[PDB]
């Protein structure tokens, strides 16, 4: 049997280990060095303000105590054995409930090389705080953190570095992504301290920065709210006389903006200040009551009730026939002029920034 | 290693099962809170999420140790080896520990036999709103905590004079409501097993009523602005003003029925029913007067000036309704 | 002296048996019961089931646990209460509970001199409540908790409520926003089953149906569409259009909420007092729009006939028209009454 | 002492046994007789195609290693000594997601007869699948199985039977019922054998049969259609003078036709075929457009602009406009035509 | 074939066996034929973009440990005898939940052969994400795929194949899904290269076509319906203001409530759908249909005056206008659903 080597070695790797201490206690400090594989940028939740993330979370240290010698270079430890050594605690700062991964068995690994090197690598499906500020929705950008430490050892005990310099340390998969409304920009990687009661901490933070796509939003709001704003102008090209037509008109285009405000507000949180999509739709809702107001005037000054016969002649100021009315006539030029300016402004003004 | 020998020997002939100082004295304990959030406001459940780092001291005469090193700092691993204090939360309906990548757990351990103790955790804690001013509504909602088992004469919690405190609450997850403060109590709660020390911190909020204005207050006001057009539309008009009446009654039915989904069923009347009772009030009474004026005009036969009427009256009682409201339920 | 705590605790557990009952050849356990209601969550028509909180204290005495020379109540580590034999207690009508575990499991173990062991829990359970809606919103409701032994008959464990009357407390503290708990009742029985007779505790609420939520959510909006739907009878004959959009506008609104309101709750099959009251509403607006379709018919399909030829009367718009504003706020005043002294 | 015999032969009974081991390996089947107590039938899940079940689930075997001689005639097994021997490894073919519960301790018991007869009682929820075919909906009936067997033994090393009769081995509790929208009318109970890439295996199934009640469906869709087809036809008796009226009455109908049509399916799988509700809703939307033509076309033959003024005098064939004779006509064919409709659609729907 | 006996070769099989060395720790990779028997797919996601999948998940490798002789017949063991025996690493790549059945016992089964042949089965519920392209949705086709992966082992250690070949995945046949059909189904065996190192891949790829009957009764009737109940105002006199503009005003706000209404029931993708393109055309002509009256309306009462004082069809007159739009949007109508439904099906 060619086994009872490693058999042998395995066997002699924990004798006198005591996993309560960390490596080097009382001589050095504890160096590690992390990386991150992103395989896929999950999903964002504007209701929650979080976002999911699946990574390989890869992280290696040295312990002298785990020195051996024989013709193997690296040994790979089973679950059983790794719980039985030293790792570091690391814990996510703005975590909310992450989860391992464990079938079929748990997706971990540790190998030990001849000089005590340790490589300790798992997979997580990390949930994470991403608060945000939607003044600019639906054409706003956030830069969502991530940051990870130590949660018993303070900077004189356990310090992280980063494996490679901190750009290239946190790599995201080319094809991973599973974002809907988001384009993921790119990613800043940094680290610092922090203090607390218990003392001050290191801290390796990365920020992802994200744009939302427009695309949806303006086939959902914009485009109804502008074709109601258009529909409501249609009013003005019909006669006066027309009563009850213009009074449906107004009507209805006051409740279409009314039940638009509505539905809009369901996709964000309950915010409480103003979006850019609100204001929009308070102007638009002015245009539509403007125009309703417009056809209220123009009735005010209407003479008779009938209309236009048909075959009778207007002379120039028997039986005699309403004008067409001034207002109407400037209203048609005035309102679509006014609502197109309104919209170069606003769009310029969003867009640009 | 010199601190292998003292684990070991901390350790010979503990018994975890036995309080530190079982019949001398009641154990005396020190807690601390560091609030990293207050999650949301749920008012449908009556209850709130918050996420905390909590620690508790302890003196433990079995522990002390003479040797060169002040202080043992160790992670989650001999926490379940030493007697540790059985605190829970009264109010929690939910609570749970972080075991990502590892137990969220800190211990520390002095020469003299101080024990530190510290974890994290995430609570949804009930707190019962009372909902009669809302959306200009006011809470304080507590967190309770306790030892489960061990009374007065055996457990004792205090607070570690500046114990509660909170980080940048700018990046918290309250959205309806605004942080105003907190205050810490401490009393004796009689039950069957006997009396126990409970302590609590009340944390005060204020709802912010943006998101209401936009939803239910600028449309039914929007309503009711609409439904005096009818008012100078020409009486001979009879289903002009007859659909602006319908539609503005419709309307506020649909806004009605809709400003209640955010609220929980409660039997009273709040302060937002009795504003979009008032505006249904106002638009069916302007529908009325249409009806009164079109059957003293034409179906029958001062009345002929009602619109001149109510174009002052509807305007000016709508804005003494709401200078009357606001004022009460805003400063007074 | 904690050395002789220590020693005292290691005797009793020393020899011990977790796998015999306190009297195994002797007479049963007598097993008393107590329980503190903390809460009492969202009550759910739509699962037919109830979250309850509580505090679940059992009392019972055992030899084997005796000590002497220490007069204190020895409150125990909870994680004892793995070595020494407890009831086997569970809830026959439970879907889903759980041992709240933070900070750590909510349990407690206290030990007297004479051998009795007080072993305490908090359970947060959700219990099947299966609801005759019939008269909802103004109906009651009986929700219970029942409490067995799994394997143990009366020959060998007997259950009893400790304190009598007395022994739940904090009902009276419980508040929902929905219900509002009326009385409570304890039960103590056998049931005789084939193989023998098991002991059996049964906890009761009864449950009555705050009115005021719907009164402002659906009963004041039917009335106020249905009082709108009677302006048409002060309308003119001749505006057809005028009168036909009121009691049009008012026959879809009472659809859409009728309809609204019934897409919440279970898909019982049976009809409910809220959709009796609906129903009378929507015959009332749909009679009014049919009292102006049959004065409409009457004026422009016998005028001709009547000019040529040449309860109110038949042939008079005007009379029938009268007749419907005097007569509609009656009848809906007097259904008003007869429905709300029924079902009240 | 009286209480140490028991002590002694519960110490004695696991000296030598091997739980790896099946009773009877390589020697005989095993046989395990099994009975099922319903306590409740749970709510039954259209839009996920699913139900679920409450029961006490007995199995009982024979375990010659396990004979004893004492005082006593049967022994209980508490939790520890149960995981220490054999036990069947049965599971439920279509369960989704199962739970044993453990409230307040775990909610099994095991006892052993001096013979050497184990019997092994648990509680359990089960929640399986229940495909359903849904083309007679709401007046559809279904049969949802519930399979079970063991997951590793073969036929030829575990075997599986009923403890009595099979119709008398699964009882379903009186009380036990927690059925909004069904009639359990009965449950059938059976065994067989099925082949897979591992073996053979028994199988014992047991089909409940359930009966949709119509009520809810009455009160949601079908009375709103009734309704709203009746609304339409009221046009027919107004003059063909009120062109806007009779054209609101028609795009209203229309608009709540359509209303209605959408919210039916809202409470329904994305079936790809159509069920009898959408047959019917798709019969009175035809009646409906049929009454909005009708005025259309009464509407394309009426000359004068004005209505019949209530003092002049129309005489016998100023003129007025006579009573259209389309009118006339519909309003007695649509109300005949739809009671007709109506009687077939419900004769040949309630006795399928 | 006494139990003692096989007691007796169970104790020396598992004597000395050393759980943390694979079967072939030496010598060369050790091969592992996996196969799987699909259940049931139940919930294809749009809005989650993931699919739920429950299947009896067998693995099958020689270990030569494990050998033994004298009994003729496979050793079915109790299910816990796999916590002392090595199992391959097997994971899945694009998992984002899942977990063994465990009722009455965890659906696990451990059988040895005579030669040291080791199958290992367990009853896994899985849900795995799929990416979903939703651009020609309803009429879409969807590739949804079960990567299968060993966590640290390279190809110089383990060995993936599918055993049995193309009919190592059973029963995707008699899967029968609301809203979708399985048109096929394929297995692929490769070897990756993330590093300095090839790792073993198998992939369980389905390709699933969507069902167009709910959305014919859902959406499309509707909408045509619609469209076709506003060309009665092209029949209706032009001074009849109130009808035709009623007409006209419900048929465009009904479409509108209808588009809204539909989309809030998926993900917020920003790009435009295939039945977004059908309800915009139906928007557009009922649209057009209002503004022809309006145009009407607009012609007679404000150049009826002039033309008297002064004193495609002829804009002059009114009915000539509506005539044309009698026969044009029809046809018009007609040959949009035939560009519409060639360029999709
Ligand atoms: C009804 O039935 C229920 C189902 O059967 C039943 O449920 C369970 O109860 C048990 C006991 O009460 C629970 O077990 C405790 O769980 C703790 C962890 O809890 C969380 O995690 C589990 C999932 O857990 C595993 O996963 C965690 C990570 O989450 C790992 O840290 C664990 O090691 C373990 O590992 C595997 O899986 C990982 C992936 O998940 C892999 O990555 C990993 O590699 C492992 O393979 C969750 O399920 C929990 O959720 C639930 O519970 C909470 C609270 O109740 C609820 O709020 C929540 O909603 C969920 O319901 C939770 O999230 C364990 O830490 C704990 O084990 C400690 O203590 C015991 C002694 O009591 C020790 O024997 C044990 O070794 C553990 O610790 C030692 O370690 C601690 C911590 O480091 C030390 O402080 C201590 O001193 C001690 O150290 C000593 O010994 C070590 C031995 O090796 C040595 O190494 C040390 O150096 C030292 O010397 C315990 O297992 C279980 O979680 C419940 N839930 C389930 C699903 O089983 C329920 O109780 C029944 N109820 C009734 C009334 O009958
Ligand atoms: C139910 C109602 C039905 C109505 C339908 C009527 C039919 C006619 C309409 C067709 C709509 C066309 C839909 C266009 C596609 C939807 C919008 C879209 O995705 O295009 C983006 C540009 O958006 C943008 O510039 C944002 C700005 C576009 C705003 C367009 C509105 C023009 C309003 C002018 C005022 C006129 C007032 C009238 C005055 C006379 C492309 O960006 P890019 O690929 O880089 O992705 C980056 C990231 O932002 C996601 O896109
Ligand atoms: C919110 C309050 C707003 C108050 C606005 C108050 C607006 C205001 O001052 O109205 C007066 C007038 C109404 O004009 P309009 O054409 O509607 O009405 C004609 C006007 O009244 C003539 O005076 C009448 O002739 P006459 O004298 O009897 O011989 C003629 O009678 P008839 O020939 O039909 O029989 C009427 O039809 O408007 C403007 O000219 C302003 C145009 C630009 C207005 C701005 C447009 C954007
Ligand atoms: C169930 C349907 C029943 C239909 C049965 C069909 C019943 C049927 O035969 O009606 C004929 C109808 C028009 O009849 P309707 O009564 O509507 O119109 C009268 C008719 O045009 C007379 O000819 C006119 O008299 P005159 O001599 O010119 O002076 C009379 O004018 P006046 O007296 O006002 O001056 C008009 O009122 O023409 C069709 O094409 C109907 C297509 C039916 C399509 C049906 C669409 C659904
Ligand atoms: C299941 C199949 C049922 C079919 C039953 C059909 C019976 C009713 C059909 C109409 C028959 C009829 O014309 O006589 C009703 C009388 C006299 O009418 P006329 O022919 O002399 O003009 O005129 C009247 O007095 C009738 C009152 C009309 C009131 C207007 C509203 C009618 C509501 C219509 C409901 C669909
Ligand atoms: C935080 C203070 C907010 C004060 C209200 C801001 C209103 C901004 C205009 C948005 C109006 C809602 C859209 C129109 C609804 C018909
Ligand atoms: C503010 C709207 C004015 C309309 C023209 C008088
Ligand atoms: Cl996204
Ligand atoms: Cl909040
Ligand atoms: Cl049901």
């Amino acid at each position: 049997d060619n086994t009872t080597v490693f058999t042998r070695i395995l066997d002699r790797l924990l004798d006198g280990y005591d996993n309560r201490l960390r490596p080097g206690l009382g001589e050095r400090v504890t160096e590690v060095k992390t990386d991150i594989f992103v395989t896929s940028f999950g999903p964002v939740s504007d209701h929650d303000m979080e976002y999911t993330i699946d990574v390989f979370f890869r992280q290696s240290w040295k312990d002298e105590r785990l020195k051996f010698k024989g013709p193997m270079t690296v040994l790979r430890l089973n679950n059983l054995m790794a719980s039985k050594i030293w790792t570091p605690d690391t814990f996510f700062h703005n975590g909310k409930k992450s989860v391992a991964h464990n079938m079929t068995m748990p997706n971990k690994l540790l190998r030990i090389t001849e000089d005590g090197t340790l490589l300790y690598t798992m997979r997580l499906t990390v949930r994470a705080e991403c608060p945000m500020h939607l003044e600019d929705f639906p054409m706003d950008a956030h830069a969502c953190p991530l940051k990870f430490g130590s949660y018993a050892y303070t900077r004189a005990e356990v310090v992280y570095e980063w494996t490679r310099e901190p750009a290239r340390s946190v790599v995201v998969a080319e094809d991973g992504s599973r974002l809907n409304q988001y384009d993921l920009l790119g990613q800043t990687v940094d680290s610092g301290i922090v203090q607390s009661s218990t003392g001050e901490y290191v801290v390796m933070t990365t920020h992802f920065h994200l744009k939302r796509k427009i695309g949806y939003f303006v086939i959902q709001t914009y485009l109804p709210c502008i074709m109601t704003v258009i529909l409501s102008q249609v009013s003005f090209w019909l006669n006066r006389e027309s009563v009850p037509a213009r009074t449906v008109f107004g009507v209805t285009t006051v409740l279409t903006m009314t039940t638009l405000s509505i539905s809009a507000r369901n996709s964000l949180p309950k915010v409480a200040y103003a979006t850019a999509m609100d204001w929009f739709i308070a102007v638009c809702y002015a245009f539509v009551f403007s125009a309703l107001i417009e056809f209220a005037t123009v009735n005010y000054f209407t003479k008779r009730g009938y209309a236009w016969d048909g075959k009778s002649v207007v002379p120039e100021k028997k039986k005699t026939f309403n004008s067409v009315s001034k207002i109407d006539r400037l209203s048609r030029i005035a309102f679509p002029l006014l609502f197109g300016i309104f919209n170069l402004v606003y769009w310029a003004t969003y867009l640009n920034r | 290693g010199d601190v292998t020998v003292i684990l070991n020997n901390l350790l010979e002939g503990y018994d975890n099962k036995l309080r530190p100082d079982i019949g001398v004295k009641p154990t005396l304990i020190h807690t601390d809170m560091y609030v990293n959030s207050i999650g949301p406001v749920n008012a449908i459940n009556m209850e709130y999420t918050i996420d905390i780092f909590f620690a508790q001291t302890w003196y433990d005469r079995r522990l002390k140790f003479n040797s060169t090193i002040k202080v043992l700092r160790l992670n989650s691993n001999m926490v379940g080896k030493i007697w540790i204090p059985d605190t829970f939360f009264r109010n929690s309906k939910k609570a749970d520990a972080h075991w990502i990548t590892t137990p969220n757990r800190m211990l520390r351990i002095w020469n003299d036999g101080r024990v530190l103790y510290t974890l994290r955790l995430t609570i949804d804690a009930e707190c019962q709103l009372q909902l009669h001013n809302f959306p200009m509504d006011e809470h304080s909602c507590p967190l309770e905590f306790s030892s489960y088992g061990y009374p007065r004469e055996e457990i004792v919690y205090q607070w570690k004079r500046s114990s509660v405190e909170v980080g940048d609450t700018r990046s918290w997850r309250l959205y309806q409501f605004s942080f105003v403060g907190l205050r810490n109590t401490t009393e004796v709660v009689k039950t069957t097993s006997g009396d126990y020390v409970v302590m609590s911190v009340y944390f005060d909020l204020s709802r912010r009523m943006g998101y209401f204005t936009i939803q239910t207050y600028i449309p039914c006001t929007l309503i009711v602005v609409l439904s005096w057009v009818s008012f100078w539309i020409n009486k001979d008009a009879v289903p002009a003003r007859t659909s602006l009446g319908i539609t503005t009654v419709l309307t506020m039915t649909t806004l009605s029925t809709i400003a209640r989904k955010s609220l929980p069923k409660v039997s009273y009347v709040t302060a937002m029913d009795l504003f979009v009772s008032v505006c249904f009030i106002f638009v069916f009474s302007a529908l009325v007067e249409y009806g009164t004026l079109h059957y003293f005009v034409s179906n029958r036969k001062r009345i002929a000036k009602m619109d001149s009427y109510a174009r002052i009256f509807f305007p000016t009682a709508f804005c003494l309704f709401n200078l009357v409201y606001w004022v009460s339920y805003l400063y007074l | 002296n904690m050395s002789f705590v220590k020693e005292t605790v290691d005797k009793l557990l020393k020899g011990y048996d977790i796998r015999l009952r306190p009297d195994f050849g002797g007479p049963p356990v007598c097993v008393g019961m107590n329980i503190d209601i903390a809460s009492i969550d969202m009550v759910s028509e739509v699962n037919m089931d109830y979250t309850l909180t509580m505090y679940f204290q059992q009392y019972w005495r055992d030899k084997r646990l005796a000590y002497s020379g220490i007069p204190l109540n020895l409150t125990l580590d909870n994680r004892v209460a793995d070595q020494l034999w407890v009831p086997d207690t569970y809830f026959l009508n439970d879907k889903k509970s759980f041992v709240h575990g933070v900070t750590v499991k909510n349990r407690m173990i206290r030990l007297h001199p004479d051998g009795t062991v007080l072993y305490g829990l908090r359970i947060t359970t959700t219990a099947a409540c299966m609801m005759d809606l019939r008269r909802y919103p103004l109906d009651e409701q009986n929700c219970t908790l029942e409490i067995e032994s799994y394997g143990y008959t009366t020959d060998d464990i007997e259950f009893y409520w400790r304190g009598g009357d007395k022994a739940v407390t904090g009902v009276e503290r419980i508040e929902l926003p929905q219900f509002s708990i009326v009385e409570h009742r304890l039960v103590s029985r056998n049931v005789v089953f084939a193989t023998g007779a098991y002991p059996r505790l049964s906890l009761s609420f009864r449950l009555k149906r705050n009115i005021g939520y719907f009164i402002l959510q659906t009963y004041m909006p039917s009335i106020l569409i249905t009082i709108l739907s009677w302006v048409s009878f002060w309308i003119n004959y001749d505006a057809s259009a005028a009168r036909v959009a009121l009691g049009i506008t008012t026959v879809l609104t009472m659809t859409t909420i009728n309809t609204h309101l019934r897409e919440t709750l279970p898909k019982i099959p049976y009809v409910k007092a809220i959709d009796m009251y609906l129903m009378g509403c929507f015959v009332f607006v749909f009679l009014a729009l049919l009292e102006y379709a049959f004065v409409n018919y009457i004026f422009f399909g016998r005028g001709p006939q009547r000019q040529k030829k040449l309860i109110p009367d038949l042939t008079d718009v005007n009379a029938i028209d009268r007749w419907s504003r005097i007569v509609f706020p009656f009848t809906f005043s007097l259904f008003n009454l007869v429905y709300w002294l029924y079902y009240v």
